[PDB]
């Protein structure tokens, strides 16, 4: 249309940034909880057909052995952000021989957001914002940390953040169940309780993903047997 | 049109027609058989602007030398009504300052004040086709 | 407005005001000149030399960006209630 | 006068085959309100234009539409003042480049033929507007003699025995056409006189020796010089006495 | 403004205007009637109407500045029970690009808020929040800024 | 309208709406207060939280050992600007081995921000910066606008409801010069209180303070470190 | 109508509205006057303070594009600063190439072409500031050039740019600027600024003064505070 | 260079150019792929079969590598660029890792290539969707589907094209472990799925198969006609 | 610069901007080209709107090589750009082959330039049609390059104003046995039907090509040919 | 910039490329071009629209172009765009399908990125086994035994769909078929040799021969067909 990508609304809003924020509400619901024992990441696969293999829907991605990311919105757009995160990490390791902090990893991915333009831009520069919200979760010097990223490039640490279609409903339920001093098992259980209530389908060990990053331990993808153990309760 | 130039010849009857938008007139009306002459009352030139100023600034009470030429240089693009406004506004500055006379300075502001008012006027150069 | 003024209190609803409420413009020809005069008269009645009366007008449009600035001014349209998409 | 699309906003053809944007650049020459007259004689070429100084605050020594493109070539600019300087600066660069690349002074005909080539690109590419200025170069050729060339915003160019540009271009053209019809190889004095008379008669000003600028090139001295107020007054005195 | 057209035009309205051009300054000089004219778009008006004999003075009405805006809100708050703590200077600084009507609407809207919360006196916060309604800013979730 | 879709289109009133639209992004941001004394220049910021389960967005960022800023507006644009001023301050040390003067830095970001407001397809930096720094010329408080126009201010507040803080800063601007560090910070906290609603109060969670002085490096204070400053001020009437 | 949305489109009357609209920004700013006297040029800018919070010296409309050339701006300040840097880099390049201080006529003719280059294409917008360049040298003499957003540079004896330019010009014409010196002009420049200031309108202005002349050895410097206060007192007394 | 944002967010949060590209896929010929036990099957409807058309040149089933082949649905010209781009990367991966490309990798690259065209200046999205089939190095059959947005999923059986919704509904009900017990049964499942939208019959069915440790094999029309008779014969005994 | 094509296909499958460019050609000065047995003639109406114009300053018939000539109908400035490009193209052919460029080869190279401006970004098509005449292999050549970039080999054609009736006039007045001098006579006759006023030696421009090469006829020569008309 | 951009390389709401479709309409108004595959050669019959009697006949063919020693092509649509494609076609040249695919990648490129208008040319390719190819501005290419592009292409394809006996055709049968198909497609009831353009490609002595039939040879084909058509009139 007549409007460019880098255009400001009369209310001070970047039009394309706000529009990309609306794209997250069409994505699957992802729940991340920060706990002193670790960070739990939950997301719904949203199976649309019995023939589709649930294993192919990877909505929780290993950024590194100590940090994982949960995605919501446009999954195809998050691959570029994830690849840069997995490239920025192992670049800090190459130069400083240490694992990058979760805040720094989120900050590096955040700088990729808003680097979109129509004119006076590089040939490889993007044209539109990344219509995906990321939920970075991992352990570092500051212990377990959960960070939420939005298509606006604004990243902030969150004790318990829910993103996606049911972000409004799940966040309200998260506040009713989150306390600072709890265990990771409660955080995993509470996330599955909230997810089960917001999913269109019925919760089972094949239509969801659960990830935990514990201190000492590495990023871990919950298997079907592990998922069935916690689902069998609620 | 049938009376200016039609079947019955017009004798000893003359027509004077005035318009600031002759471009919109009908070609038949502008035809030389009806409007033989198209007298162009153009905007005043440097000498014409000077003449109009003395006509309108004549009855104005004034002391001191009045440099009409200085007004003319800043009056470029003015019409006859603008030059009368310069005389009117010059007295308005005298009345504003409680004066019974108009000085060249009062004229200097008046010609400048009217000049700002000419920025609101659209295209004036319209000619018969 | 003459008939609305013959009553103690009145309400006038202008559904789809953008049909006549478009912003004034000069496109060389007489583009929407007649309709603009209708908007100008409506603007005059809402807030002009004479008091409007006890009329409270109500305008509804899906294209408020096309409305004339003088019509979108307090004293003619004091409240701008936005019917955004429901949450 | 049909239109279809952006034919009035960018330099693209109208349905009847017209470039309105280029045409609008011609009306931009009249925005300055000044008229220039150039007359070519048997051994001289003269450019005459009116200089308007609305206030005494302006330095009249700076308000000049006469520009020395090179030593042997001069021009008079009509139209937007800002666009005029760019063309003059562009013309000076091309004249200097021609001298460096080819070893001899650029001919008057080839100077605008280059300038008209630059201004033609403005009428073909749509990301820039045509320069709303008119260029009239005068200079003494080695063999052809005195030369006058008008150089319009459209990229058109032609030689002229006597031309004019500005608000009163067509009024002055009719006057110069009448004088040329008499078929007189005017001397240097006559060319200045007919150039001043052409601007004087059309404008009806009865010029003072501070209201016009005269730039002459002659075969005896193939260099472009601006006539001073003392020199310009001699011709005006001669005009009055006859 | 009058225009030249071949198919259609508003020749009737231009005839009415041309009659007004006579009355302002025509064959019979009418120097005993004073004429006031008001318009929003002086660029639309015919050049013959904006002549220096028909409309001699063309007064430009500017957007009220910081000092004027405080004066305007004070003018329309006279018949209003306003507490002696309202900082009209602060309100004027918060009403950039406001015309007189919006400044008046701020006082009118502030009365709505005082009635909304039941207060019998208008406070500075009522004026402050009434500016937002007059500003008519679209709803946004711009809480991620800063 | 048709004059508000691009930053290279002049409105008939001699205004650029895209520049003014970008200026409203600062007004959407949270309030920050920057004031200075004869020897100190402090920044007081009111962090905002999207939800009570999320942290408060950081508002004061460390640019150089002597220069510190408080952002207001698009966080991504602030990082782009803050990185630029960090690099320019670093480049001065690498070349001249001297701290970059604050006045000579804001000029650079005033020219860096001016380029996008003039070229087609670019947008103004939708962030407002309150720059505090100390150099040979004393403490400084610079306010950066998306219009690429900067002001050398004695005390400025930008953000949402910042004009309430501008009133307090104007009233007590006379006592800013001779007051010590503790009194200077309290003035900014008191000024930042004016931007809050009646029921809200300054707490350690939503207050950040940055201090740069003659012999003091630029240090940012947080929830634990705001307590030595917050307890001094009394409750507002 | 679409004829005014770009600098690369001509109006049917052959006028570039985007350049004309950019000129309106200059007419919305405070007036800045400059008078060329016998032995120099004195610059006076009426610099309002929008609030008491800004320090004395903020929004300096008087720049130093070279050691001998000043700059008084009016309009959008960001483009004024950008053009000041363009004028600064033009003077630096001239010295780094030809080996001497750049003449004002060439500097004005060079910066104006940069200003004019922004009035031709839709990819860029015309500069929203008009500025006056003043310089003094023993050889060339006092010079004063004003460059508008369109790119027109003309030498001046007394020039005013801003919203009160028309009223300021009338006060300049009274002066016999061709005979008096800088020390006498600085009093009058203050007087003209104080006269054209509107106290009922936008008020609380700071008088910014600068000059370049034989009394400064051809160096553009801010007028000393001691002389500046004397000029301020004379201007205030002239208002009765 | 043309640097313009073709794909931009709609106010609702949708990429319309992506959605419009997906509409072009819905106008293409129906392509059906079924992943069996020891064989992977691709079935493509041949739309209209002109007797003067060289069936060799118009082929919607193409082999990216010796172990990976895909069938597309959408703009024929757009698909060939993707196939050639994937074919080039198939050889680049082979020269680097000294191992044939996995079905995930070539699907990931094609999907990433698709997404790059939905977020690059001056480029419109690819208007094709691909049904990538093949065998990994461990012999596991794999079937993948990509869409113009750039998303990829693994499917036991899937359909793309104009009749995708009806066939996928058919595949949801008939895809069982018994139905993929043998290679012939896996072949018959595709024809049954294709015959739900193909009207004339086996004449408008182009079927290609790939077996483990074997190259892509295109079924001749007589073989397809032989299979169609079996389904027709089996239809009678079930009545 | 704009990187998007300003010429696009209409819904009815026409490059509309090309058609408008051809309208500019139809409003230009008439140009007539006749290919005789022993040569080709190029004639055009070089009539000015006043006597102040120097007739010999700007020539509508310009040589490209020693044996190729141009004459146009359309926009004057656009023809000078194509003249330089054609002369540049002829030099490029001459440098690499050391042989004067064939008339047919030059038309393809020039038409390719014209075609580029139909598809290139931010540009409009040339508003001229180029009549190209030349002599190669002992055989006369005459070509027409439209704004679209399509080139036609013409035995006798007319362009510009009143070209439809000029083409009809050439239909009944041209035969393959015509000689160079009679072709000049026929070319002047074709102009005369579209000409208004009287044709002098200065208001028309004639150029011919033969074995001796292409040369533009001097005003003295054109006067002698014009005398045979009356 | 954005205001003047027509956005040629974008998707319509129905998933269509409007510029590609509009270019395909231009070919429909172009001259008729035929192509018939036989067991011993391929022919390319193209309708000549440059049939003005003052048009000189200097070129070997008007719409028939030789790409390489083994290949010939004919175009329909914007003739200027055809020169660009034919000049590029020779630069790439090799197998017949390889040449068509390479050019069609160029044509598809203009429909995806660049912002320029598509090449409104549909080409028919003949080369040596023997194969006939058709290309569209979208870059979609396909082999054909008998196909037609241009004016009344749909009518000509219907005639070929009925009268092209697959496999059992030599040049003479294919050449006679081309004239008969062209007769109905053309509005001219006579279809003289000056309105048609036939080029035949054959393999001789191990070399590919691309020869344009002379006007005398074509008149025999027209004469033979009209007598053959008149022979059917004897039946009725």
């Amino acid at each position: 249309y007549d409007r460019g990508v880098n255009t400001f609304s009369p209310e001070g809003r970047l039009f394309q940034v706000e529009y990309a924020i609306e794209a997250i509400k069409l994505g699957s619901t992802a729940i991340g909880i920060q706990t002193s024992e670790g960070v739990c990441l939950a997301v719904e696969k949203r199976i649309t057909s019995p023939l589709m293999e649930p294993s192919s829907i990877e909505k929780i991605v290993e950024i590194d052995a100590h940090i994982g990311c949960a995605m919501s919105g446009l999954i195809a757009d998050a691959k570029t952000l994830i690849d840069k995160a997995r490239v920025e990490t192992q670049n800090h390791w190459f130069t400083y021989n240490e694992t990058m902090t979760v805040e720094s990893v989120t900050q590096a991915v955040s700088n990729l957001a808003l680097q979109f333009g129509e004119e006076d831009a590089d040939p490889g520069a993007m044209s539109r914002p990344f219509g995906v919200a990321l939920l970075f979760g991992g352990v570092d010097e500051k212990g377990p940390q959960l960070f939420h990223m939005d298509p606006s490039g604004t990243f902030v640490q969150c004790d318990a953040r829910a993103i996606g279609s049911a972000s409004e409903g799940a966040q309200s339920s998260l506040q009713e169940v989150y306390h600072k001093s709890m265990t990771l098992k409660e955080a995993i259980k509470s996330s599955l309780i909230i997810l089960k209530q917001v999913m269109e389908e019925k919760l089972n060990a094949t239509n969801i993903e659960l990830a935990t990053v514990q201190p000492g331990q590495n990023f871990h993808m919950f298997t079907k047997e592990e998922l069935e153990e916690v689902i069998k309760d609620i | 049109l049938n009376q200016m130039d039609g079947f019955d010849t017009l004798h000893r009857v003359k027509m004077i027609m005035a318009t600031n938008r002759p471009d919109t007139l009908d070609p038949a009306l502008l035809r030389p058989g009806r409007l033989d002459r198209k007298i162009h009352i153009d905007l005043p030139n440097e000498q014409a602007r000077l003449d109009i100023l003395k006509i309108h600034a004549g009855p104005i009470t004034k002391h001191g030398e009045i440099d009409y030429e200085a007004i003319v240089k800043l009056s470029d693009g003015f019409n006859g009504a603008d030059l009368r406004n310069v005389c009117t506004e010059a007295g308005m500055f005298a009345i504003r300052a409680d004066h019974d006379f108009v000085v060249q300075e009062d004229f200097m502001k008046a010609v400048r004040k009217v000049a700002d008012s000419k920025k609101l006027e659209s295209k004036l150069d319209y000619k018969p086709v | 407005f003459e008939m609305a003024r013959t009553k103690k209190a009145c309400l006038i609803f202008f559904d789809e005001i953008d049909a006549i409420g478009g912003a004034r413009f000069d496109d060389g020809a007489g583009g929407d000149n007649e309709v603009q005069r209708t908007m100008l008269e409506l603007i005059n009645q809402l807030d002009g030399f004479d008091p409007r009366g006890n009329i409270k007008v109500l305008m509804a449009t899906n294209r408020p960006d096309t409305l004339d600035p003088a019509l979108m001014r307090p004293g003619r349209l004091d409240r701008k209630i936005e019917f955004s998409l429901p949450d | 006068g049909s239109s279809a699309g952006f034919d009035r906003h960018i330099t693209i053809f109208s349905p009847e085959g017209r470039l309105y944007q280029v045409e609008y650049a011609f009306k931009a020459i009249n925005q300055g309100g000044l008229t220039s007259v150039a007359v070519r004689g048997k051994d001289c070429a003269v450019i005459v234009t009116q200089k308007k100084v609305p206030d005494k605050l302006l330095d009249s020594s700076t308000v000049t539409h006469l520009f020395k493109i090179t030593e042997n070539i001069g021009c008079v600019m009509t139209g937007m003042t800002a666009d005029s300087r760019s063309q003059v600066q562009r013309a000076r660069y091309e004249a200097a480049n021609w001298k460096y690349k080819y070893g001899y002074e650029i001919p008057v005909d080839m100077l605008c033929k280059r300038i008209a080539d630059i201004s033609q690109v403005y009428t073909q590419n749509a990301e820039m507007r045509p320069l709303g200025c008119c260029m009239i170069l005068i200079g003494i050729d080695e063999e052809q003699g005195p030369q006058v060339y008008k150089c319009d915003p459209a990229g058109y160019y032609c030689g002229f025995k006597a031309t004019a540009a500005g608000v009163k271009q067509t009024e002055s053209t009719s006057f110069l056409e009448k004088k040329v019809k008499k078929k007189f190889d005017w001397t240097f004095e006559q060319t200045v006189e007919t150039a001043i008379t052409c601007l004087s008669t059309v404008l009806s000003i009865d010029f003072k020796p501070s209201e016009i600028e005269v730039g002459v090139v002659t075969v005896e001295n193939p260099k472009f010089r601006i006539l001073t107020e003392a020199e310009i007054d001699a011709h005006l005195v001669a005009l009055a006495e006859r | 403004k009058r225009f030249d057209s071949e198919k259609a035009g508003d020749r009737e309205v231009q005839r009415t205007m041309l009659e007004l051009l006579n009355q302002l300054d025509g064959f019979q000089p009418n120097t005993q009637v004073k004429v006031i004219a008001a318009t929003n778009r002086v660029d639309i008006l015919d050049p013959a109407l904006l002549r220096s004999g028909r409309l001699d003075r063309k007064i430009e009405f500017p957007m009220p500045n910081e000092e004027a805006r405080a004066r305007i809100m004070q003018i329309h708050s006279r018949k209003m029970n306003v507490s002696p703590d309202v900082n009209y200077e602060e309100l004027a600084r918060c009403t950039d690009d406001f015309n007189g009507a919006q400044c008046k609407a701020v006082c009118v809207e502030a009365g709505m808020i005082a009635l909304r919360r039941g207060a019998t006196e208008l406070t500075h916060e009522d004026y402050m929040e009434g500016i937002l309604e007059v500003q008519a800013k679209k709803k946004a979730n711009l809480q991620y800024y800063a | 309208n048709q004059y508000d879709n691009d930053v290279t289109v002049w409105s008939p009133q001699g205004r650029i709406h895209q520049i003014e639209y970008a200026m409203e992004a600062v007004k959407q941001g949270s309030a920050t207060v920057g004031l200075k004394s004869k020897t100190h220049a402090v920044l007081v910021a009111l962090k905002r939280a999207q939800s009570e389960l999320a942290a408060h967005q950081k508002k004061i960022l460390h640019v150089d050992n002597h220069i510190g800023i408080s952002i207001a507006g698009l966080t991504a644009d602030a990082r782009l600007l803050c990185n630029f001023m960090r690099q320019e301050c670093l480049d001065s040390r690498f070349v001249f081995d001297r701290p970059l003067p604050v006045s000579r830095l804001v000029s650079l970001i005033g020219s860096k921000t001016q380029i996008p407001t003039q070229r087609y397809g670019r947008r103004p930096y939708g962030v407002g910066l309150l720059i505090a720094g100390y150099d040979d010329m004393g403490p400084h408080i610079f306010q950066t606008c998306p219009s690429a126009n900067y002001f050398d201010c004695r005390a400025m507040s930008i953000g949402a409801r910042s004009q309430s803080a501008r009133t307090y800063l104007e009233r007590h601007m006379s006592e800013f010069m001779e007051c010590n560090l503790n009194e200077l910070v309290k003035h900014g906290l008191r000024a930042l209180r004016e931007t809050l609603p009646a029921e809200q109060d300054l707490t350690t969670k939503n207050v950040s303070i940055g201090i740069v002085g003659k012999d003091l490096e630029f240090t940012i204070y947080d929830d634990d470190d705001v307590s030595p400053f917050l307890e001094g001020l009394e409750e507002r009437p | 109508t679409g004829y005014d949305l770009s600098a690369s489109t001509f109006s049917p009357d052959g006028r570039v509205f985007q350049v004309e609209y950019a000129m309106k920004a200059v007419e919305n700013s405070s007036t800045a006057i400059g008078i060329r006297c016998k032995d120099g040029v004195v610059f006076g800018v009426e610099k309002l303070v929008l609030s008491k919070l800004y320090e004395e010296g903020s929004n300096k409309r008087l720049f130093n594009v070279d050691r001998h050339v000043g700059m008084a701006v009016a309009g959008l300040l960001a483009d004024a600063r950008s053009l000041a840097d363009i004028a600064r880099e033009e003077a630096s390049n001239f010295r780094s190439n030809f080996g001497y201080n750049i003449p004002l006529k060439h500097l004005a003719d060079r910066v104006a072409m940069y200003v004019h280059a922004y009035t031709l294409y839709s990819a860029v917008r015309p500069f929203g500031c008009s500025f006056m360049l003043g310089s003094y040298s023993v050889n060339d003499g006092a010079q004063l050039y004003m460059i508008d957003p369109s790119g027109v540079s003309y030498g001046y004896w007394g020039c005013a740019i801003g919203k009160a330019r028309q009223a300021a010009k009338t006060e300049i014409e009274k002066l016999q600027m061709k005979e008096m010196t800088c020390r006498d002009i600085v009093k009058e420049v203050a007087k003209i600024i104080y006269i054209v200031h509107d106290e009922v309108k936008d008020k609380a202005f700071e008088l910014e003064l600068s000059w370049v002349g034989e009394l400064t050895n051809g160096r553009h410097e801010i007028v000393p505070k001691d002389i500046r206060e004397e000029a301020e007192k004379y201007a205030k007394e002239s208002l009765k | 260079s043309y640097d313009r944002a073709i794909t931009v967010f709609s106010p609702d949060g949708h990429l319309f150019q992506v959605e419009y590209a997906q509409e072009a896929v819905k106008k293409g010929s129906t392509a059906v792929g079924v992943r069996g036990r020891d064989i992977v099957v691709l079935g493509v409807e041949k739309k209209s079969v002109a007797k003067l058309q060289d069936e060799r040149t118009v082929r919607k089933i193409c082999a990216l590598d010796d172990n990976v082949c895909m069938a597309f649905a959408g703009l024929t010209a757009d698909a060939r660029i993707v196939i050639n781009r994937a074919r080039v990367e198939c050889q680049s991966h082979r020269l680097t890792v000294e191992d044939p490309v996995t079905v995930e990798y070539i699907t990931r690259y094609i999907a990433s290539l698709k997404q790059r065209y939905t977020q690059s200046n001056g480029r419109r999205p690819f208007g094709i969707s691909a049904l990538i089939v093949g065998f990994d190095f461990d012999g596991t059959p794999r079937l993948y589907q990509t869409d113009p947005s750039g998303t990829y999923h693994a499917w036991k059986a899937n359909a793309i094209g104009r009749g995708a919704k009806s066939v996928r509904e058919f595949l949801e009900k008939n895809y069982t472990d018994e139905a993929i017990e043998t290679d012939d049964l896996t072949i018959k499942l595709v024809i049954k799925a294709l015959l739900e939208v193909v009207q004339s019959g086996g004449k408008n069915i182009e079927l290609a198969v790939m077996r483990r440790d074997q190259s892509l094999k295109i079924l001749n029309p007589e073989e397809i006609e032989k299979y169609v008779a079996e389904i027709e014969k089996e239809k009678e005994e079930n009545e | 610069g704009y990187s998007f094509s300003l010429t696009t296909f209409s819904p009815s499958g026409k490059l509309v901007q090309i058609e408008y460019a051809l309208a500019a050609v139809a409003g230009g000065a008439p140009s007539v080209g006749i290919k005789a047995a022993n040569g080709v003639v190029l004639a055009t109406e070089k009539k000015q709107k006043s006597i102040l114009y120097d007739e010999r300053s700007v020539h509508k018939v310009e040589p490209i090589t020693k044996h190729i000539g141009l004459v146009y109908s359309g926009m004057g400035p656009d023809y000078r750009v194509l003249v330089h490009r054609a002369r540049k193209l002829a030099q490029q052919y001459y440098l690499v082959y050391q042989e004067p460029i064939p008339t047919a080869q030059l038309v393809q190279r020039v038409a390719s330039v014209m075609q580029e401006y139909t598809q290139s970004g931010g540009v409009r098509p040339f508003g001229v049609s180029l009549l190209i005449c030349g002599w190669n292999e002992g055989r006369p050549y005459l070509f027409q390059s439209d704004p679209s970039g399509a080139y036609f080999a013409w035995k006798a054609t007319a362009m510009g104003k009143n070209y439809v009736n000029g083409k009809t006039f050439l239909e009944k007045r041209y035969n393959e046995d015509l000689e160079l001098e009679d072709a000049i006579h026929t070319a002047i006759l074709t102009l005369k039907e579209s000409f208004e006023g009287q044709m002098t030696e200065d208001n028309i421009e004639v150029g011919i090509c033969n074995e001796a090469g292409f040369r533009r006829l001097t005003p003295t020569e054109v006067k002698d040919y014009l005398a045979a008309i009356a | 910039s954005r205001r003047y951009d027509s956005r040629t390389t974008i998707f319509s709401p129905e998933g269509r490329l409007y510029q590609v479709e509009y270019a395909m309409e231009a070919i429909g108004h172009a001259g008729t071009c035929l192509g018939i595959l036989a067991n011993d050669g391929v022919l390319l019959a193209a309708e000549r629209r440059n049939i003005h009697k003052l048009l000189d006949e200097v070129f070997f063919s008007e719409k028939i172009y030789k790409l390489n020693e083994d290949m010939a092509c004919s175009v329909a649509g914007i003739t200027s765009d055809a020169n660009v494609l034919t000049n590029e076609l020779r630069l790439i040249a090799i197998p017949c399908e390889q040449l068509v695919t390479a050019l069609c990648d160029i044509k598809q490129a203009y429909t995806q990125f660049g912002g320029k208008r598509p090449f409104g040319v549909s080409l028919l390719y003949i080369g040596w086994g023997f194969q006939l190819y058709q290309s569209d501005p979208s870059g979609n290419y396909g082999g054909w035994k008998a196909t037609c592009i241009g004016n009344n292409s749909a009518a000509a394809v219907s005639m070929l769909k009925q009268d092209y006996k697959e496999g059992e055709m030599t040049l003479k049968s294919a050449l006679a078929l081309a004239i008969k198909v062209l007769n109905k497609t053309m509005d001219v009831s006579k279809l003289s040799a000056e309105k048609v353009e036939i080029a035949t490609l054959t393999r001789e002595n191990g070399k590919t021969v691309i020869r344009v039939l002379k006007q005398k040879e074509v008149e025999q084909l027209i004469k033979k067909h009209e007598e053959e058509e008149a022979k059917a009139e004897r039946e009725k």
